[PDB]
């Protein structure tokens, strides 16, 4: 720990954080900023008064890994002195001093603590990753620092755009210009401190011509660099899961044809939804006379650091989520990388030994990419963040100190979405009874509107369970490629024709009522364990939040009262859904496809719902996303037309 | 996908289908195979799977007959093939192989090339006929 | 461009020589 | 007017279309009744539009032609502003 | 003169600026634009909300800036820059308009009807196209436009009308006469044949869109 | 049937407590709910026989078995009124709607005609219609956005089209007089301009960066209507322009050794150079004498968090939007 | 270009095409999309491939005479259409006829 460059400049950063209100540290990931800076401020004595230090992270697994790493380095247990909080997981205590927080959860705690009086210094590590919540934290910390200069702010910058960060801290406000009459020197509120890192020299290699098909030249580069150069673990950054699947199949087939007596190649994938076994296979080092070839998506960049890696092949493409507001649909599209992205690519290439970089594009092309990533608030749903900013109380969303301005018409679509869910009035003000109740939840707003309409109409706990399991990213069903009719049967073991939501409700009621919280039962049923018990905890949190809404929870699931007919109750559930999901309505077309109300965009059923292979007439979907070729819609549920005409009188009308 | 190269599964299913349906109903036989048409099944039987097809290495007598007939009837290969005793593609590829093999032994005799271990070898016409990914074979049967 | 103009002029001369066939020469 | 076609340069490379169109009868079952003329090279060798007007004038006018039919049983005031649908949705739904 | 034209109704608002405004002032274009924006704002304030416009189309891009200063209290009125080279200036070439502009001693509101009585026969789009064609031809040639608009002494302009009264067919005759004159002038200026200008190109020339060479 | 479908449905899935479980996968019973393209479907009727039943829906029989009547018959209604008792002052005046003279299929295709469309004041999903409207010239200048009311409430709260969202900008102007900096620069309060939207190209391929690619060719050029030739007897378009051949033609008016195949970068990446280097700025001086001033639940607080956003913004000092006034 | 439309004049846009016509239409659209590879394949076939597939034969009935109609494999049809156009063009410019 003493060999890190962060220890040499510890006194300088301590002076700059004790004197200046805000100080911007510039350094790359791996120089020990996030591991030692909370330790340095704790050893300086910034928690002697019961005040806390927080680290705002964009990634969740990175937060957990850095929490356990700093807990191991500090010699303390997780949560008692160094703790963390990610979404619906708060390993924290009163005795805990160092906090590793989700920045979105500090939005939700800015719904709790107005002046942030429970924390001394707030720091945003790897701020050039640029999440939405990081930027809105930047705005609110600027406002609070005008309101309360006692707290301190640290921003970790990857590169020179800290100067732009610096720019954001001279333009403070405009009310101070009336009081700016004296000839006093403008004090350095914001300062910059240098902590460099340490990387081995890395050779960069380009191509004389633009590449034809980056998968085939990726694998041919892998095999050529295996045959020519000596031992070193080959890593390649690909784009999406089918690309890594095709790559590992191709390298396995070619390694089948390799001449004997040489070093064997072990193909390994790296994804987001990996199980424990192959992730540990990647983590464990290469065996004797064996070289690991690891194909990775965007995990080895900053989220999970893998060691002993020498070679790295850059495909030049990274997938980005964007949100078109005119059509109003998501899109998971393969964008060219940023110069900062290929920069961190080359930086993470040569970690343990002087390595090589294999950017598969020309040097003039390398000059031609943009310098930084596309701003993320220009390509995202502004509806939940406008909802959150109204929940804080800043209704004047037009006159707010953003770091970058969002597009002028995307937020119009956002607030139109807010009005369609109620929430906002005709006069752009949050409604007291309903709007706050959709506001303070950490759930997607449309199904929050679904949840808050249940009590006035009837059944609530069932769609509460659905809200528990829709706030969940990794899929329930484990992907066993050896079973095709068997996984189809065990889906049909739980499936119902009235939508995917009823199937999820059935799997939850099978797990809870009779399953006795037993993991191996999910092991025969091709079901996950950790994410779905996390969803159980999510259901507990939602039930508690509704308990502070003052509405009594009708927990009739434990009661054997089945005297109500189940067909009308399923109709009640899907009717509550179509009250809450009236915007996402589609009609099935006899070529098997789905079209919107306007009949322009082509939508296909996602290949995970049961309605992928079923007949339907009118449907609602939890989400819609445009992939590279086809637009897929997710969590299909059956509806009826007159329901939509009844429950959306302002939004639908007959011909 | 309604194309590809013939696998062992497809050849065995084709022979059992021919055993059941005969040699005059290729649409039933092609209904058995997912990737193959009636014409492709018929071409596979006629060019490969027919038990009158000699798949052994050639004799010198058949070489003499093949070169003699290819001189008699230029590029009339479907005429030459019944007389020689093989199929048309077999006779064509053997004739091309014999010309290229004579070319390589002539190039060895005239001695332009030195040792046979350098990369400066003259690329042959057989090196041109090599299928790349995304390319197809004219005669997969 | 000049190449397209040359080929178009060749077409126009072809149509003329198809129309003038039989009477001048 | 064939001197003013949109694509003339590509048509400049099109030779032998008359012998080729003669020999197309050994390649296709559908006999082409206009084998002799090629509209890109020869041009529009006739025009029979005026016939339509005259045949209406032969049959007693639009008023007489429509009063043979159920036009007046449809509630349509005037014949202008109308169109015929080639097929209903039921017909296109059952075609395949 | 400051011109404000309504294409929907044909009402023309004229604001005359005297030499007394320019007396004792420096950087005359700057406060000229500022006074133009201020007079537009004053006319908007004078007009009722029902008669208030919803879109302002300016022939000059710089007018985007000071009008935003003068329309803080009226956000609902949109300001858009015109890429078209609209011939709205050429209205100085009218004898009546120039005669009353040059003889004005005080700044005043002036009301005019540019469509005269075209609204009773043709639509506002056709009248707008005819007015744009007439202004473009006036920018091309004032005397030739005067000769075409009044080919005979029998055609007499009314007292309350700016353009001479003509029938619809005579107006159509004047329409392609002015179209031919504008096309001939454009062909003389740009060395492009009249036939090679297709209908889209003719409409772009009439609208004054800056035609980009291939 | 009956017993078999019931007990194998009970055997395959007792776990579907809510809704209805899927019918069993068996060679005996059929899966009616599964999709079966359109080139696999059989055209059957309500009864379930492969048979049509209309004059214009492909049947050899129309009406109630080639009869205009019905099974129930038809009975007219009585209607008596006079001076003492009139029909129009009756309490239950049964009006004559044009729906008691309709059959069930008339009602069916009438509600089939009643399409659903989203309202004009709210944008629906994928409403792609403004592109042809805007690219029309004067028509796009006169025709405006269809006043989706989120835009007009944004106008109400103080926003204007043509510029974006952010804090007030204290920029003077651009008068259009070149770049003259000799203006007094008294800097009125303005609004930030809109950032352009990102329109990302569709990437359906693994083509590399900077590759323009092999260019693709183009095909060589290219009282309203008729009764029709049937949808099966159409084959392919053997009903052209009956008068003249050919599609109409568009008419012009006038006539260390690196890896093989890999090039070496001539200049290094700047930030793989500054990672070794010290940066562009020095650390602070830190003179001796300065000393440190200080010497070495969330859920429960959220339960008692009764602070409304109005008082929250009051104690946080943020300006609020004007309400109803 | 020319060769492609000749083949596409044989098939109306609509219709009940069997398998081989839709394979031919796929090959024609593929040739339009990727012309360089198509031309290189045509020249490779024209140099190298000397053994060809079966050619279907049927009769067309004019009620007074019947004539044989030969149905050729589509990819060889594209190669022959290109060769036909090239030979007619070069025969015209070199004054063969």
């Amino acid at each position: 720990a003493a060999l890190l460059p962060i220890a040499k400049h510890r006194e300088s950063l301590l002076y700059l954080v004790e004197t200046n209100p805000v100080t911007i540290v510039v350094g790359q990931t791996g120089s020990g900023k996030s591991t030692q800076i909370p330790q340095f401020l704790e050893k300086a004595g910034w928690c002697a008064d019961g005040k806390l230090i927080a680290v705002t992270q964009p990634r969740r697994v990175a937060a957990v890994t850095l929490a356990i790493r700093v807990a191991e380095e500090f010699g303390c247990e997780v949560g008692k002195e160094v703790g963390y909080s990610i979404r619906f997981e708060d390993a924290t205590s009163e005795s805990t001093r160092i906090k590793y927080m989700t920045d979105g959860l500090l939005i939700r705690e800015a719904l709790v603590d107005p002046l942030l009086s429970r924390y001394s210094v707030i720091m945003i590590d790897e701020a050039h990753e640029r999440s939405i919540s990081s930027d809105i934290l930047l705005g609110l910390l600027k406002k609070i620092r005008r309101k309360r200069p006692d707290l301190r702010i640290i921003i970790s910058s990857a590169t020179l755009q800290a100067e732009d960060y610096r720019a954001y801290f001279e333009k403070a406000s405009e009310t101070q210009e009336e009081d700016s009459s004296n000839d006093k020197q403008k004090e350095s509120i914001a300062s910059i401190i240098s902590i460099e890192g340490r990387t081995y020299p890395i050779d960069i290699l380009y191509l004389d011509t633009p590449t034809e098909d980056y998968l085939e030249k990726a694998i041919s580069t892998v095999f050529d660099i295996h045959t020519n150069e000596p031992k070193g673990d080959i890593l390649v950054f690909l784009t999406g899961r089918d690309e890594i699947e095709q790559a590992v199949q191709a390298v396995s087939e070619r390694s089948a044809s390799l001449p004997p007596g040489s070093e064997a190649l072990l193909p390994l994938p790296l994804y987001s939804g990996l199980s424990a076994e192959q992730q540990m296979y990647v983590f464990e080092e290469a065996p004797e006379n064996t070289r690991k070839v690891i194909f990775s998506t965007n995990l080895a960049e900053a989220s999970v650091t893998i060691e002993g890696i020498v070679y790295v092949i850059d495909s030049g493409f990274v997938k980005l989520r964007a949100y078109n507001p005119k059509t109003g649909i998501e899109s998971l599209t393969a964008t060219p990388v940023s110069k900062a992205s290929a920069a961190q690519r080359a930086g993470r290439a040569g970690r343990t030994k002087p390595g090589k970089c294999f950017r598969l594009y020309t040097e003039e092309a390398y000059q031609s990419l943009p310098d930084a990533t596309v701003p993320e608030i220009q390509r995202s749903n502004l509806a939940p963040i406008i909802l959150q900013l109204k929940a804080l109380g800043i209704d004047n969303v037009l006159r707010f100190d953003y770091f970058t301005p969002p597009p002028a018409e995307q937020m119009t679509r956002a607030l139109e979405l807010l009005y369609s869910l109620g929430a906002l009035d005709d006069y752009a003000k949050l409604t007291r009874p309903l709007g706050l109740r959709m506001a303070e939840l950490a759930v997607e707003p449309m199904m929050a509107k679904t949840l808050l309409s249940a009590q006035s109409f009837g059944c609530l706990s069932e769609i509460l369970t659905i809200a528990a399991m829709t706030s969940l990213d990794g899929t329930l069903w484990i992907q066993h490629e050896g079973d095709k009719k068997k996984t189809e049967s065990v889906k049909r073991k739980f499936a119902a024709e009235e939508g995917d939501h009823l199937t999820l409700l059935n799997v939850y009621q099978a797990f809870v009522t009779k399953g006795r919280k037993e993991a191996h039962w999910c092991h025969e049923n091709m079901l996950n364990y950790k994410a779905m018990i996390r969803a159980v905890s999510i259901r507990a949190q939602l039930k508690r939040f509704l308990e502070r809404f003052g509405i009594d929870v009708e927990e009739s699931l434990s009661s054997p009262s089945v005297s109500q007919q189940p067909a009308n109750k399923a109709e009640k559930i899907q009717r509550c859904l179509t009250i809450g999901y009236f915007a996402h309505a589609a009609k099935m077309q006899p070529d098997g496809t789905f079209r919107n109300v306007s009949g322009t965009t082509v939508l296909h059923a996602h290949p995970s719902s049961i309605m992928f292979n079923r007949k339907a007439d009118w449907v609602i979907f939890h989400e819609v996303l445009e992939t590279k070729d086809k637009t897929f819609i997710r969590d299909i549920t059956r509806i009826k037309k007159e329901w939509l005409l009844e429950y959306a009188p302002d939004f639908y009308k007959t011909t | 996908v309604k194309g590809g190269v013939w696998t062992n599964i497809e050849d065995e299913i084709l022979k059992a289908a021919v055993s059941k349906y005969g040699l005059n109903q290729w649409a039933r036989v092609s209904s058995l195979l997912a990737r193959k048409t009636p014409k492709q099944c018929k071409a596979r039987w006629n060019e490969w799977l027919d038990p009158s097809i000699k798949k052994i290495e050639w004799s010198r007598e058949e070489d003499e007959k093949l070169l003699h007939l290819a001189k008699l009837m230029p590029t009339q290969w479907r005429t030459i093939a019944p007389i020689v005793g093989r199929t048309a593609n077999q006779c064509l590829e053997r004739y091309q192989k014999l010309l290229d093999e004579a070319e390589q032994r002539e190039a060895s005799e005239l001695g332009l090339t030195g040792p046979d271990g350098g990369e400066t070898r003259a690329p042959t016409a057989e090196d041109v006929r090599k299928l790349r990914p995304g390319e197809i074979d004219p005669d997969p049967e | 461009d000049d190449s397209e103009a040359e080929e178009r002029a060749a077409y126009e001369e072809a149509q003329v020589r198809a129309a003038m066939d039989g009477l001048r020469g | 007017n064939t001197l003013f076609q949109k694509d003339r340069s590509t048509l400049s490379f099109d030779k032998g279309f008359r012998a080729r169109a003669e020999f197309k009868i050994y390649q296709l079952m559908k006999s082409n009744p206009f084998w002799w003329t090629n509209p890109r090279h020869d041009g529009k060798l006739w025009n029979l539009n005026a016939y339509r007007t005259d045949v209406i004038q032969a049959l007693g006018g639009v008023e007489t032609i429509l009063e043979h039919t159920l036009f007046k049983a449809t509630g349509f005031p005037s014949w202008e502003g109308l169109f015929w649908e080639k097929s209903s949705g039921f017909e296109a739904s059952m075609q395949f | 003169a400051i011109f404000i034209f309504n294409p929907r109704t044909g009402q023309l608002f004229l604001k005359i600026i005297h030499t007394s405004v320019w007396a004792g002032q420096k950087r005359l274009g700057q406060l000229a634009k500022w006074k133009t924006a201020e007079e537009v704002a004053a006319l908007i304030r004078s007009l009722p909300v029902e008669e208030q416009p919803k879109q302002l189309i300016v022939t000059r891009k710089g007018l985007l800036d000071p009008l935003e200063v003068n329309l803080v209290d009226f956000p609902n009125i949109s300001i858009r820059a015109s890429e078209l080279q609209l011939p709205f200036q050429a209205a100085m070439k009218v004898e009546k308009l120039g005669d009353m502009i040059l003889r004005a001693t005080e700044p005043q509101m002036v009301l005019f009807n540019l469509y005269d009585d075209w609204l009773k026969t043709i639509s506002s789009y056709t009248a707008f196209s005819r007015l744009i064609l007439i202004l473009r031809a006036l920018h091309v040639n004032q005397d030739k436009t005067k000769l075409i608009l009044r080919p005979d002494k029998t055609v007499i302009t009314q007292d309350h009308h700016i353009w001479p009264s003509l029938t619809d067919e005579d107006w159509i005759k004047v329409e392609m006469q002015l179209r031919d004159l504008i096309l001939n002038d454009y062909g003389k200026k740009n060395n492009v044949n009249v036939a090679s200008l297709t209908t889209s190109e003719v409409r772009d020339i009439i609208l004054g869109m800056e035609i980009s060479a291939p | 049937r009956a017993a078999y479908e019931a007990d194998l449905t009970a055997q395959q899935s007792p776990y579907v407590f809510f809704g209805t479980p899927l019918p069993p996968l068996d060679p005996d019973v059929r899966d009616d709910g599964s999709y079966v393209p359109i080139w696999k479907q059989e055209a059957r009727d309500e009864r379930g026989r492969k048979r049509f039943h209309g004059a214009f829906t492909g049947g050899w029989s129309a009406g109630y078995f080639n009869t205009v009547g019905s099974k129930e018959g038809w009975t007219p209604s009585s209607f008596v009124s006079s001076r003492t008792k009139r029909w129009k002052d009756d309490p239950n005046k049964v009006e004559q709607r044009p729906e008691d003279f309709m059959d069930e299929e008339d009602l069916a295709d009438l509600e089939e005609s009643r399409k659903l469309q989203t309202r004009e004041a709210f944008s629906g999903l994928g409403s792609t219609a403004d592109d042809a409207v805007r690219a029309s010239g004067l028509m796009g200048l006169f025709r405006v956005e269809g006043e989706t009311m989120g835009v007009k409430l944004l106008k109400k709260m103080g926003w204007k089209e043509g510029q974006g969202i952010g804090p007030k900008v204290r920029r003077k102007a651009r008068l259009g007089l070149g770049s003259d900096a000799n203006i007094t620069e008294e800097t009125h309060l303005f609004a930030p301009d809109n950032v352009p939207m990102i329109s990302f190209v569709r990437k359906t391929d693994h083509k590399g960066l900077g590759y323009a690619g092999e260019t693709g060719l183009t095909p060589l050029s290219k009282p309203r209507g008729s009764i029709g030739v049937g949808i099966l007897n159409d084959t392919g378009s053997d009903d052209e322009d009956p008068y003249e051949l050919g599609p109409k033609i568009s008419y012009n008016r006038v006539i260390r050794l690196p890896l093989d195949g890999f090039v070496f970068g001539k200049e290094p990446d700047p930030l793989i150079s500054e990672i070794i280097a010290e940066g562009k700025y020095p650390p602070p001086r830190i003179p001796p004498g300065w000393v440190s001033s200080k010497k070495p639940s969330t859920a429960e607080a959220a339960k008692s968090s009764t602070l409304d956003p109005r008082a929250r913004a009051a104690i946080l000092g943020e300006k609020q939007l004007p309400g109803k006034s | 270009i020319l060769a492609l439309e000749r083949l596409r004049e044989a098939y109306s846009t609509k219709g009940r095409l069997n398998q081989s016509q839709r394979e031919e239409l796929a090959l024609i659209e593929q040739a339009y999309d990727s012309p360089g590879t198509t031309l290189e394949r045509i020249k490779r076939f024209l140099l190298t491939q000397r053994a060809f597939k079966e050619v279907g034969i049927d009769m067309n009935d004019n009620y007074s005479t019947i004539n044989p109609v030969y149905d050729v494999e589509p990819i060889e049809k594209i190669s022959d259409a290109y060769l036909d156009q090239y030979l007619w063009y070069q025969a015209d410019q070199r004054h063969l006829f």
